[PDB]
């Protein structure tokens, strides 16, 4: 409470460029855990298409998989065009 | 291990598509749209088949709609059509991001034309 | 293909220079005038003698720390990945360590030069 | 007609070069109260073809107890290296469109120190190998500090195309987002060009010549050119990372004129900090680079790397 | 010797790096992916010493894709006889093989 | 000064502009004046081939629109 | 070197041979081969004496020339078939060149000469490391791939191996430059089985690594490293001396102390598969190792040597630091033969 | 085999012959441990370019890095071998017997 | 056969290997060492390894600027040795050069085994994939699984990497 004021007060006044270092590295090591975009990002490097979408054959019984790219069924990139 | 079986010259024969690659890519978002049914089944072949000698008739029914595609274009508006593809064709790398007018233009024709 | 032709025409050019340089003025060289260069007097010893290095702990660590880049510079292909919660995981541990070993041989006075 | 483009690239270099030399002399003369060279020709714009005819007509110097193969073919690769710098940089097109072309300016750099390397020992002189030795520490000082730079900045971009900076850059200049990585990007290109205060190899007050010291006529005068290249090859670099202009693929040559200004003003700012500050000891530029520069430059990796990902600004490119 | 703490602990530190056929990022396939992926499926169980005999099909097939020398052995042999017979001349070898092709999309 | 020193910024300004417009221009001329086609993936270098087979002249450049579907 | 700095190091020794004993792929083989020898450069030069410096060069220089020749090997088996895992090592030329490195690490003959060289020149801690733990990767890996292993090649090693352990160890009055030749010895028995029966190959590797760790803890207990320093060891400590011969004579062969399971366990599998001629000779020339273990005993406990003035004040002092796991050890590099058949609980 | 994997491994086998015929200076020997190392870098690299094999496109990369930790090794050495002698030549390193 | 680009570089690479195998003065060595370096690079950008040939063109640049250093000040030999200066390393250069010539002969124009194989020649232009889909490149996407897949590999390798710095401090400490 008191030790480290003094510490810091001492490093900023001999080492600017190591507390600045310091705080920066830390700052990047902690920010991305507490942060609601971490999964988005996740999510668009999921909606990239690199390759082809290999259809499935109908056995009958698939009724969330879509006929036509068209169709409702599937999943939506709507998030991603409001964002 | 045995004689290789081939397909003969003739089964090879199609009409073929002669238009360009900027061509194709004016028209790609439409075209997937509307011959999507003979193109998935032409893949769905392929990859359960694993061998582009028992796909050979789905190629030919994939390249038939598409030619049919580009005969709609064509009979309809081919001047809006002609106008999208070569503002995408000066571009080195044909990005779609650079014609947005003239891609506006085709759009809006074949909504009400087709 | 393109690139090779640079090459060539690079060095080719540099090369023509260097032979117009040597091949068009008037030479007269004798044994004065080709001698080694100490400010007007003629040298002790030789310049192929050993030349004491200060920085020799720096020089080895600078191998070890060039590696390293080559292990990180893979890292804008890296982000394109699914699993961002361990491929930031393992870029963040790489630099951790990298910046360690950095704090370790500054500490243990390897940066200073020998006296 | 892929010739006359090379031949297109290499003459306006050089010719930009000699100029350079007569534009530097100018602005170090006013900057010291002075006027620089003014007779030959009008404004002197003569000088720099009277220094280079001066230069091929003057007697080359084979020192007595050099090697000869090093001390010829040290020029040769300077030259040539300096000239081969140029062809994957866009302006706006390249003449070598290549997917690493950062890896391949920051690969032939690093060959580039050998022209000085060698030209030193092989000259087989005492202040020679000083100058020699001290490139040596020179690049141990500013190599990896430039490497990590350079990637913090590029994971902005998306690949190592650097055509992909224009388009990166469309909307606002990359300095506004990586100020303190420009800074020390631009620090490490005054040492890894050999520039005041950093130009330690030559060493002109300390070393007389150094590295070069037994070079006259026509392979010293190379020399020269391949620094002087590097000095245009490494601000158009900078231009195109940092300030990057806006470029209308139908008019090509509004961003060729705002590229080639910029380029221009950070060059012009070189000369300007020759004029200004004094010498580095060698050691404190190696203490400078290792012990400010590297943690700095580690964090804001840290940071760069996590920023995209924390905010969902990861660019496009595989 | 060997202590398999990875099958112990189903830990994978570098399973996942073995084989060619093992789960390629963005599914890319190896050269040979069905050839060793057949070889590896016919030889599994059944011992070392049972898989040398009883899979050399598979595994020569394999061997046949990973250097590929009988078929070039093959196209040399194939290329000797057509230099022979032109050299003599009586091939005359057909205009799409020498540039004067109409080809195809 | 001071404006003296302008002419030699000046020639340098006009030798460096050289390198971009030459490089544009010969990319236009030797393109068909659409531009240097990009191939940095092998995609993009199949489509360029597939434009070359189909130009019926062997260069990539020339572009077939709907003009050849009868 | 500080403590913990030592301590780290150890640990980086052991995790690299334990990747070695993990791993399934041959490129984290390679690695923890690499790693170990990072980590046991500096233990070697622990004490800086220039000696040392000249030991830790040789062990560098052999370590990585053997670990170029692995990697090659290791290459030329993925060409001839796109495999990582290590198995039986599809092509010949692989395997003759993996052997040959292994060969190296190990320092059979005849890839034997810097054996001696470094232990000679480094301190009996590093010592006892060097020819105990050291071992255990290149086995290990040998182990593995046994199936593949020429017997022609493997073998004409292991004989060069005992027969050049043998003659060396007779000439030598330093104690390092014995144990050296006898760990040449040793690991070519060790080596002469193993295309047999790797049980085997892992009993003589215990048996040895005790009777060894045995020795050189009552060698660091009596500061001897020279045949006359360690005969003023009876005028001091008698039973360190006593223990010394015991252990000596096992290490010898001879029956009913623990030395002889491996070699009567080693010579039975080899007639198991109508080897005569090599266990008979392995046999007699064993006996070299024998001759100079009891010339050893001669010099220090079956004789009294003279002794010096000043010894008098030693007899006023004792063993400061004590090492906990020396009697265990000693009991069990002698009195074990007994409990041979519970070498089935090694397969 | 094409003629560039015998070339290659023709280079390896004289790297190694380098490496065991030694002459005077220990930095030559260490010039051709760092020539093996090129030496598999770029076989390796040529094997697994060939064949497709994604995942091992890593693994090159590895090998270099593990190849500077052996030259700092060694230079390290070549240092206090050079302060005990005032010279790199392996003919002081004669302290030892066989 | 096309162009012999390939089988050009190979053949530099295995000069440039003779060249510092032949065992010189160093600061040859380290030039020979370089031209090898870039050869390779070459090499393997011929087969579309661009990242790892510009990498290891890289680090060998490092690398030798540092064998250099280190030349001048422990290796240096008042009168250093090119390949003409002496017998012996003469000999072992034109050893190198007639034994490579020798093997590139037997193997080309007949179909000798040597070692392990035989070649035929054919160039090796013959034995790529023909694989034609991709907005990526191969190359890259593998390199770049090393944060994904190769956790364990990172660790191991950071780990040698601090280890390496702890022992050359060692090492170096004299005392
Ligand atoms: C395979 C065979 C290869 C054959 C090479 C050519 C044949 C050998 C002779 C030519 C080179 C030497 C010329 C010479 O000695 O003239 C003396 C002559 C008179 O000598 P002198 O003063 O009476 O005697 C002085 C003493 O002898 C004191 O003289 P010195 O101590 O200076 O002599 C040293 C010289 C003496 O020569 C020798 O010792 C024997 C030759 C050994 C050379 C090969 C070593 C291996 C190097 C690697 C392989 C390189 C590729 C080779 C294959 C190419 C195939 C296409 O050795 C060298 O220095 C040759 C170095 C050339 C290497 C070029 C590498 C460029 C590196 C660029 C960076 C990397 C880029 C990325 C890749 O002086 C001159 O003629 C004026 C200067 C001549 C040099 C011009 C530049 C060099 C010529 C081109 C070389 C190749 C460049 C490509
Ligand atoms: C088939 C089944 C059977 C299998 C058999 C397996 C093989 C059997 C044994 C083979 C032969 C063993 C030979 C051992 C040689 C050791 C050399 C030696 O230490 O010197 C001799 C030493 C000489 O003492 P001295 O000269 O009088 O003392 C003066 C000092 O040296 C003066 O030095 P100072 O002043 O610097 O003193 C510092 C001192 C004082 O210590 C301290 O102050 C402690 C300070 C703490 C610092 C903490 C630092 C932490 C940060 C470092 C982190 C490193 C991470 C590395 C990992 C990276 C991974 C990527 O520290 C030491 O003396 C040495 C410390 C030893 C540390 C051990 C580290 C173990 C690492 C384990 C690696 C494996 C991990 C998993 C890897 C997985 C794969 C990746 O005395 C002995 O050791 C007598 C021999 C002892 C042998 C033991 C008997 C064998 C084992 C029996 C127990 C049961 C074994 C079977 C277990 C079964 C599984 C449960
Ligand atoms: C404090 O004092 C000092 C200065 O201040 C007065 C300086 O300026 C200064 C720098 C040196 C100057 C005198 C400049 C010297 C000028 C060059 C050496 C001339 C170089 C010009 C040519 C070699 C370039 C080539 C000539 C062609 C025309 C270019 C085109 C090429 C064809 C192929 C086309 C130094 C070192 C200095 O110490
Ligand atoms: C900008 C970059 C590209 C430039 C484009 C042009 C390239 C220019 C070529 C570069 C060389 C420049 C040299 C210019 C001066 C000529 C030097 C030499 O070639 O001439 C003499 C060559 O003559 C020799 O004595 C040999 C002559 C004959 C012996 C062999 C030649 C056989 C050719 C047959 C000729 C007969 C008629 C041929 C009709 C086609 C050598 O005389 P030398 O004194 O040492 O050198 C110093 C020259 N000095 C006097 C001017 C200072
Ligand atoms: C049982 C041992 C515990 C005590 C002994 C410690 C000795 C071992 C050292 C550390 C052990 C960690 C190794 C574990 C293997 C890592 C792989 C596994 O755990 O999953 C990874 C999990 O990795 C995570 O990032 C967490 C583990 C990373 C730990 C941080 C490094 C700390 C190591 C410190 C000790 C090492 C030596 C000292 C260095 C300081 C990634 O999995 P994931 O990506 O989901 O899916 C991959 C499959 N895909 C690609 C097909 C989709
Ligand atoms: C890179 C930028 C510059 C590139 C170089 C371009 C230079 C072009 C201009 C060259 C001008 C002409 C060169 C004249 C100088 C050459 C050396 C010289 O002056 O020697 C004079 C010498 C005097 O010697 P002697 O009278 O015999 O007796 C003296 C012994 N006691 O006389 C000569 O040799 C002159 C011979 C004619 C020179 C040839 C000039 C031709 C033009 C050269 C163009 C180069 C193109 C390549
Ligand atoms: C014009 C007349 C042509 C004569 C050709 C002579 C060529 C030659 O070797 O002569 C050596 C000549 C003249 O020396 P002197 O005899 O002392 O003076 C002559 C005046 N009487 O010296 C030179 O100028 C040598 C010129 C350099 C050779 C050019 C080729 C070098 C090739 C370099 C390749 C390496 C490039 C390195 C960078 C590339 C890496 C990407
Ligand atoms: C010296 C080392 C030079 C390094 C050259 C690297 C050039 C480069 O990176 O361009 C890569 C370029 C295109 O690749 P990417 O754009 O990345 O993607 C492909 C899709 N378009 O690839 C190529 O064109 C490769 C062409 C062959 C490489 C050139 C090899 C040159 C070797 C120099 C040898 C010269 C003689 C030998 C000794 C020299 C001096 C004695
Ligand atoms: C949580 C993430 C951590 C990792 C992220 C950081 C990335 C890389 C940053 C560190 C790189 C390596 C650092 C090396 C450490 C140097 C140690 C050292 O030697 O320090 C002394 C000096 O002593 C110091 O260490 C300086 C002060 C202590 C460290 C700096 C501050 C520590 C943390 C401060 C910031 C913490 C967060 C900010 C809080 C904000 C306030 C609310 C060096 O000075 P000399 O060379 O001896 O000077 C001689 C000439 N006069």
């Amino acid at each position: 409470a008191g030790r480290i004021a003094s510490f810091l007060k001492n490093a900023w006044a001999k080492e600017p460029v190591l507390v600045a270092s310091f705080a920066i590295g830390g700052l990047a090591i902690i920010l991305p855990s507490l942060s609601p975009y971490t999964n988005y990002a996740i999510r668009i490097n999921r909606a990239t298409p690199y390759n082809y979408p290999v259809p499935l054959r109908d056995d009958g019984n698939m009724p969330d998989v879509p006929s036509h790219p068209q169709d409702p069924q599937g999943p939506s990139l709507e998030w991603l065009k409001n964002l | 291990p045995g004689i290789v079986e081939l397909p003969t010259l003739e089964d090879l024969k199609v009409q073929e598509v002669k238009v360009s690659s900027s061509v194709l890519k004016a028209a790609a978002h439409h075209y997937g749209a509307q011959c999507d049914k003979p193109n998935k089944e032409f893949m769905l072949c392929r990859w359960e088949e694993k061998d582009p000698r028992r796909c050979l008739e789905e190629g030919k029914l994939v390249n038939q709609c598409a030619l049919d595609f580009f005969r709609q274009i064509k009979r309809h508006c081919a001047e809006p059509f002609t106008e999208y593809w070569t503002c995408i064709d000066y571009s080195g790398l044909q990005l779609f991001r650079h014609c947005r007018k003239q891609q506006a233009k085709f759009d809006e024709c074949v909504l009400d034309k087709l | 293909m393109n690139i090779m032709l640079t090459l060539l025409t690079n060095v080719t050019l540099a090369s023509l220079l260097v032979l117009i340089a040597f091949w068009l003025p008037q030479l007269n060289a004798y044994s004065e005038k080709t001698s080694p260069y100490e400010c007007g007097f003629d040298p002790m010893g030789s310049a192929r003698l050993p030349f004491s290095m200060k920085f020799f702990l720096v020089a080895i660590t600078f191998l070890l720390f060039d590696l390293e880049i080559a292990l990180l510079l893979p890292l804008p292909w890296a982000s394109q990945t699914n699993n961002l919660k361990t491929m930031l995981t393992m870029a963040l541990f790489l630099l951790i360590l990298l910046a360690a070993s950095l704090a370790y041989e500054w500490t243990q006075k390897g940066l200073e030069w020998a006296e | 007609m892929f010739m006359i483009n090379i031949l297109s690239l290499i003459i306006p270099i050089l010719l930009a070069v000699a100029f350079l030399t007569l534009v530097e002399r100018k602005v170090l003369g006013y900057m010291q109260l002075r006027k620089g060279p003014n007779v030959v020709g009008p404004y002197g714009l003569l000088q720099p073809i009277a220094d280079a005819l001066k230069l091929f007509t003057k007697e080359p110097l084979r020192p007595a107890t050099s090697s000869i193969s090093m001390f010829i073919i040290a020029p040769i690769l300077a030259l040539s290296l300096a000239l081969t710098m140029w062809v994957p940089l866009p302006m706006p097109y390249p003449l070598i469109n290549m997917n690493l072309g950062v890896l391949f300016m920051l690969a032939m750099s690093s060959l580039a120190v050998y022209s000085i390397l060698w030209s030193g020992w092989a000259s087989n002189s005492k202040y020679a190998l000083i100058g020699a030795l001290r490139a040596v520490a020179q690049t141990i000082s500013y190599e990896v500090t430039l490497a990590i730079i350079l990637l913090s900045v590029l994971l902005m971009n998306g690949s190592y195309t650097l055509s992909t900076l224009i388009t990166t850059q469309e909307h606002i200049w990359m300095i506004f987002t990586s100020w303190p990585l420009a800074m020390m990007w631009f620090i490490s290109t005054l040492a890894e060009t050999n520039r005041a205060p950093f130009d330690l190899t030559e060493g002109e007050s300390e070393l007389v010549s150094g590295f070069n010291v037994e070079y006259a006529a026509g392979p010293f005068a190379m020399f020269f050119m391949a620094e002087y290249a590097n000095i245009i090859m490494m601000n158009a670099f900078t231009a195109i990372l940092f300030l990057g202009a806006s470029h209308d693929p139908h008019t090509p040559e509004l961003y060729t004129i705002n590229f080639v200004l910029k380029t221009l003003a950070l060059t012009i700012t070189f000369l300007w900090i020759r004029a200004s500050y004094p010498r580095f000891r060698y050691d404190q530029l190696m203490h400078l680079l290792w012990k400010s520069f590297l943690p700095l430059t580690l964090a804001l990796c840290m940071w760069h790397i996590s920023l995209p990902i924390m905010t969902a600004s990861i660019p496009p490119q595989s | 010797p060997f202590f398999d703490v990875q099958k112990r602990l189903g830990l994978d530190l570098d399973r996942w790096m073995t084989i060619q056929s093992a789960e390629q990022p963005h599914k890319i396939p190896g050269r040979c992916h069905a050839f060793e992926k057949e070889w590896i499926e016919c030889a599994h169980g059944i011992g070392g010493i049972r898989a040398e005999k009883e899979c050399k099909i598979e595994f020569d097939d394999f061997v046949e894709c990973l250097l590929r020398q009988k078929t070039m052995k093959r196209l040399s042999a194939i290329k000797r006889q057509r230099d022979k017979l032109i050299k003599e001349g009586k091939y005359t070898p057909p205009p799409h093989h020498l540039g004067k092709e109409d080809p195809r999309p | 000064m001071w404006f003296e020193i302008l002419p030699g910024i000046a020639v340098m300004a006009a030798c460096l502009f050289i390198p971009g417009m030459a490089t544009a221009h010969i990319h236009k001329f030797t393109n068909g004046g659409k531009e240097k086609r990009v191939a940095h993936f092998s995609y993009q270098w199949n489509l360029m081939e597939r434009d070359r087979r189909i130009s019926g002249v062997n260069r990539y450049h020339v572009t077939k629109g709907l003009e050849n579907i009868d | 070197m500080n403590p913990i700095i030592y301590t780290t190091l150890i640990m980086t020794v052991m995790s690299g041979t334990m990747l070695v004993m993990i791993s399934s792929h041959w490129l984290l083989i390679w690695i923890g081969f690499e790693m170990n020898l990072l980590a046991m450069i500096p233990v070697l030069m622990k004490n800086f004496n220039p000696r040392a410096t000249e030991a830790a060069t040789k062990y560098f220089l052999t370590q990585a020339t053997a670990s170029m020749m692995l990697m090659m090997a290791i290459i030329i088996n993925l060409l001839y078939s796109g495999q990582w895992t290590i198995t039986k090592m599809f092509n010949p030329v692989a395997m003759t060149m993996m052997t040959m490195a292994l060969a190296m690490k190990l320092g059979l003959s005849p890839f034997h000469f810097w054996v001696p060289e470094v232990t000679q020149g480094i301190s009996l801690q590093a010592g006892l490391l060097l020819l105990t733990w050291q071992k255990l990767a290149p086995l290990s890996v040998l182990c593995q791939i046994s199936q593949s292993i020429n017997p022609n090649l493997m073998l004409t090693m292991a004989m060069l191996s005992i027969l050049i352990g043998g003659w060396g160890g007779l000439n030598q009055t330093q104690l390092r430059k014995i144990m050296a030749y006898s760990s040449i010895a040793h690991m070519g028995w060790m080596t002469a089985v193993l295309p047999y029966n790797t049980t085997m190959t892992i009993l003589n590797l215990l048996i040895y690594i005790t009777m060894t760790l045995a020795m050189f803890m009552l060698l660091i207990h009596s500061s001897a490293t020279t045949t006359l320093s360690l005969s003023h060891t009876w005028n001091k400590m008698p039973v360190i001396t006593s223990l010394m011969m015991v252990t000596l004579l096992s290490m010898g062969g001879l029956p009913p102390l623990s030395g002889f399971m491996p070699k009567w366990m080693i010579i039975q599998e080899m007639t198991k598969n109508e080897s005569i001629i090599m266990p008979t000779l392995m046999a007699m020339t064993a006996l070299l190792n024998l001759y100079f273990y009891m010339r050893l005993a001669y010099s220090s406990s079956l004789t009294m040597f003279p002794s010096t003035n000043n010894m008098k004040m030693k007899w006023q002092f004792e063993h400061t630091k004590q090492m906990k796991l020396l009697p265990t050890m000693i009991v069990l590099s002698t009195l074990v033969l007994p409990m041979t058949p519970a070498l089935s609980s090694l397969n | 085999m094409p003629l560039v994997y015998m070339n290659i491994i023709m280079a390896f086998a004289i790297a190694l012959a380098g490496l065991l015929m030694y002459r005077s200076h220990l930095m030559s020997s260490l010039l051709c441990l760092e020539g093996m190392m090129l030496s598999l870098f770029i076989m390796s690299t040529l094997i697994i370019l060939n064949t497709h094999f994604t995942l091992a496109n890593m693994m090159p990369i590895i090998l270099l890095v593990f190849a500077a930790c052996e030259a700092a090794l060694g230079l390290s050495l070549l240092v206090m071998v050079s302060n005990t002698y005032g010279t790199d030549y392996v003919q002081n390193l004669n302290l030892l017997q066989c | 056969m096309t162009m012999y680009i390939a089988f050009i570089l190979s053949t530099i690479f295995v000069i440039g290997f003779v060249g510092f195998s032949s065992k010189p003065s160093p600061i040859y060595g380290g030039l020979g060492l370089i031209v090898s370096g870039g050869v390779g690079c070459g090499i393997v950008l011929n087969f579309g390894g661009s990242f790892l040939g510009l990498m290891v063109f890289l680090i060998y640049l490092g690398g030798m600027l540092v064998v250099f250093g280190y030349t001048t000040a422990m290796a240096t030999e008042m009168y250093p040795e090119v390949w003409v200066s002496n017998k012996t390393v003469f000999g072992a250069f034109v050893s190198g050069l007639m034994m490579e010539f020798c093997m590139v002969y037997y193997a080309l124009k007949e179909e000798e085994v040597e070692i392990i194989f035989k070649f035929n020649g054919l160039g090796d232009w013959v034995i790529y994939d023909t694989g034609d889909s991709g907005f990526f490149s191969e190359e890259a996407m593998g390199i770049a699984a090393l944060y994904s897949y190769g956790t364990w590999l990172v660790i191991v390798t950071g780990w040698s990497l601090l280890i390496g710095v702890v022992v050359i401090m060692e090492i170096t400490r004299g005392n």
